[PDB]
């Protein structure tokens, strides 16, 4: 109008890097698991670990370096869990097409290794004891830096280290509260939380002696149906041996409740972190956008060819903004006494830029942006301090809130996770989260493998995690549940869809299937499917969307594989920690 | 079946009759541990060797033989065992 | 103060009963925020208010009990600030918001809230 | 015996053993601990102490050459 007046780069679509969830996008019922497959397990553990790991990621500097590159198999293996069973972990694995042995992860692969990863376990369940306990001198204590347990630490001689802080627990735990699996359920389904226990109110006092107040505060009154925990001996927490035996002297499924246990409390007792994650998101700033619990990179949630489109349309939107900007009338008039010198350089910067892009092709209109990106930054002062294509992992407002082993998210399906490693602080060398641009890159490196095992260990490896599994979740069952009556106290929502290379790509045979658009819409995606598979999505116009984002993470996983398979074969090559030199002397012999 | 941990099953009492029968009067409390490592090399290479008698023997129950031959060969011999 | 939660009882007896589905319909705009850094988002705090009304207002051990959902709750075990957040200060939110549905409700909870008739005049 | 096994473990699985080795192996051990100890002592008195301390053990094994 004025001057073509700035187009108002709106926060709500153009946001950050971080879009949201909003977590009620089924409102409608999406429960079909036609997803299944062979490639599919119930793993009732699964989520629960999910929280264990991002926790850990989440206190990079809490935490010991050997827990930095942790697993999600380190803790399978570990805690003795096998995926398959509906009601917990199906014990053992069958191997091979047939098996009538189960696999039995000791008699699978070297137990030096299966040792090494239950002394991790014991060594992480020590140390949250500690964050959880040593807090009579909170945080800052006579030994103030690094983790708070070390190898030595639970190598110390003490022997049973674990007693007292397991004396200070079952002190705090009786009123800390329980989970529902350790709370001594009603067998009387009569006390249920909503009513109450016994009626304490003999009778209700109609003939008040004061007519002049026939209201009654006393109407009538129970006693109380709270939750009870388990009886001690019913309580694994009062068995003796975890004092030396440490965590391993339960059954799994008990250990893992344990686990989470633990970190429930620490989190809302560990003073030192309780308050230091307050200050670290409850600070003096909001969301762009608005608060939410849940958010993710923008390409996370629409993908790279998507977002780079709308953000090409972005940037010419707001180039000719700056345009617009600079010879401004009040803005001109400003200018000559010097507003701001962000106001300066950006507006002449820009202008030689118009000159130099105006000269740039259309062709050349899409590339400009990924080849000016590293100047593009500086430009974003007065516009978002963050590009709405930004690196997320640089955020203290955008770290809380954030989950990042989501992977995707699917209508009428759900979510896909991806349990990779940490990001925060450390593990950045290599961290596979970061921003789209030099995330790409990184991808583009190893399809060529301009990278190898030598150099993925070499620059930082060793702190890499080093396996991975891949998993879906189903948002819109559970959702349902939840708004419609928890019809769940031990219903699952978790399936896995490859841990390796070789289900990777299974995986991806078989999910090209479901991006084949309903062509079965118009009928009379491959056989057998009624039976072991539904790749035939129900025919109509719903999925495509849903099959756009769905060709997005095929494409997204394919560019995963070539790293993550790197890994699968770094570590089978650089388990041991070993002089490598001689392995290139190897090489260099022959 | 997994084992583990059994260099716990040296008690300090066993420690310290060794170090009595050696002819010493009194003992740091750190020397246990010291002593369980050092012991803990020694027997691993001592059992490797022999393993290597063993296999190279294709049996699969290692013998005295091979326990005797490994010490032999490290400075040790010991008598009384063929 | 007894009498507060009476009609407070009262009050969310009525939203409750009033919105459909009010973990996707419900509205508290005429109270946004007194004075706050504004952490809970709505829907957050409506399956709690929903949670704490399934309960209802009883005045007695609620704040501890809808820690033990959110301790147990699929959807709300997924974040932390809910769980560094013991009944004690989710008795800061939960009152503030019993306040903000009184306050939103403040013209409609007395609307069915301190009129008591008699035997003996028509009202 | 189970440390035996248990160490064993690491090179081969399900290793038999004959009981005559597992005496073999601790006749082997408990003499050279007991080489080592009195060596020890050597140290020790000759440290002008009394009470045996691991900087004796180690420097003793230095000495004899085991690295």
């Amino acid at each position: 109008a004025h001057e073509q007046v700035e187009p108002a780069l709106i926060p709500s679509n153009w946001t950050s890097v971080i879009p949201l969830l909003t977590s009620d996008f089924k409102n409608q019922y999406s429960v079909i698991s036609r997803l299944k497959n062979p490639n599919m397990k119930p793993v009732p553990y699964a989520g629960d670990i999910i929280k264990l790991m991002a926790f850990i990621n989440k206190f990079s500097s809490f935490f010991h370096s050997d827990l930095q590159n942790l697993s999600f198999q380190d803790f399978e293996v570990g805690l003795d869990l096998y995926p398959g069973d509906p009601n917990g972990s199906a014990a053992g694995i069958v191997k091979g097409p047939e098996d009538t042995s189960l696999l039995l992860y000791p008699d699978f692969m070297a137990i030096k290794d299966i040792v090494y990863c239950q002394d991790k376990m014991n060594l992480l369940f020590l140390s949250l004891l500690d964050l959880t306990f040593t807090e009579n001198f909170d945080g800052k204590s006579a030994k103030k830096k690094g983790p708070l347990t070390t190898w030595e630490n639970l190598k110390s001689s003490s022997k049973k280290v674990f007693s007292n802080p397991l004396y200070r627990l079952r002190l705090v735990a009786r009123e800390w509260g329980y989970p529902r699996e350790w709370r001594q359920q009603l067998p009387s389904d009569q006390d249920i939380s909503k009513p109450k226990t016994a009626l304490f109110e003999q009778d209700e006092q109609t003939p008040v002696v004061d007519p002049s107040h026939p209201e009654i505060l006393t109407p009538n009154i129970y006693t109380w149906n709270a939750n009870e925990p388990l009886p001690l001996e019913s309580n694994p927490l009062y068995n003796r041996e975890m004092d030396k035996n440490g965590i391993l002297a339960l059954k799994p499924m008990d250990r893992v409740v344990l686990l989470r246990a633990l970190t429930d409390w620490c989190a809302s007792h560990s003073s030192a972190i309780h308050d230091e994650i307050y200050k670290l998101t409850h600070g003096k700033k909001d969301p762009v956008f608005g608060i939410q619990t849940q958010q993710v990179p923008r390409y996370t949630i629409e993908g790279v060819d998507n977002t780079i489109n709308q953000f090409k349309k972005l940037c010419s939107l707001i180039q000719s903004r700056y345009e617009i900007r600079s010879k401004k009338k009040h803005f001109v008039k400003q200018l000559k006494e010097g507003k701001k010198p962000d106001l300066s350089r950006k507006l002449e910067i820009l202008k030689e830029i118009k000159a130099e892009l105006k000269n740039a092709v259309k062709s050349e209109k899409d590339e400009l942006l990924f080849s000016l990106y590293d100047k593009w930054v500086p430009l974003f002062e007065g516009e978002l301090p963050d590009q709405p294509l930004a690196n997320p992992f640089s955020e203290r407002l955008y770290k809380l809130r954030l989950q990042e082993f989501f992977l995707g998210r699917v209508p009428h399906i759900g979510d896909f996770y991806m349990p990779r490693l940490h990001s925060y602080g450390d593990s950045l060398e290599m961290s596979t989260f970061t921003d789209l641009r030099n995330l790409q890159a990184l991808l583009s490196k190893f399809k060529n493998n301009e990278y190898n095992a030598f150099t993925l260990f070499e620059n930082d490896g060793q702190s890499m995690s080093a396996q991975f599994k891949l998993f879906y979740h189903d948002t819109p069952s559970l959702a349902h549940d939840v708004a419609r009556g928890r019809n769940t106290s031990g219903k699952v929502y978790w399936y896995e869809l490859c841990h390796d290379s070789a289900t990777l790509l299974e995986f991806l045979e078989f999910l090209d299937y479901k991006i084949v658009k309903p062509q079965d819409e118009k009928k009379e995606t491959t056989d057998n499917n009624p039976s072991i598979n539904t790749n035939p999505l129900p025919k109509d116009a719903k999925y495509n969307t849903a099959r756009k984002k769905l060709q997005i993470l095929k494409e997204f996983l394919s560019d995963y594989y070539f790293i993550l398979r790197q890994f699968e074969q770094m570590k089978v090559q650089f388990a041991d920690m070993k002089p490598g030199k001689r392995q290139l002397r190897r090489i260099q012999r022959q | 079946k997994v084992l583990r941990d059994n260099i716990q099953g040296i008690t300090k009492p066993a420690i310290r009759r060794l170090a009595r029968r050696g002819g010493v009067k009194r003992i740091s409390g750190l020397i246990y541990e010291e002593t369980r490592g050092v012991l803990k090399v020694f027997l691993e290479n001592v059992i490797r060797d022999a393993v290597t008698y063993t296999e190279h023997a294709k049996r699969k129950t290692v013998t005295a033989m091979d326990v005797v031959y490994a010490l032999k060969r490290q400075g040790r011999t010991l008598y009384g065992f063929g | 103060k007894i009498k507060r939660v009476k009609m407070q009882q009262e009050a969310l007896r009525r939203k409750l009963s009033e919105y459909k589905n009010p973990f996707f319909d419900l509205k508290l705009k005429h109270p946004p925020s007194s004075n706050n850094k504004r952490t809970y988002s709505e829907e957050e705090d409506r399956f709690i208010l929903l949670m704490l009304f399934k309960y209802g207002l009883d005045r007695d051990d609620v704040y501890e009990l809808v820690r033990d959902e959110i301790r147990d709750c699929p959807l709300f075990e997924l974040d932390f600030y809910f769980r560094s957040r013991t009944p004690v200060e989710l008795a800061r939110r939960g009152n503030t918001l019993l306040q903000c549905l009184e306050k939103e409700f403040n013209a409609g909870i007395v609307l069915d809230d301190a009129t008591k008739d008699r035997m003996k005049k028509e009202d | 015996q189970r440390l035996v096994r248990e160490i064993a473990q690491d090179f081969k699985t399900d290793l038999r053993f004959q009981s005559s080795a597992v005496m073999a192996l601790q006749e082997a051990s408990e003499a050279y601990l007991v080489a080592l100890f009195e060596d020890t002592n050597l140290c020790a008195i000759h440290a002008k102490r009394v009470t045996i301390m691991p900087k004796d053990i180690q420097l003793a094994r230095r000495i004899r050459g085991e690295r």
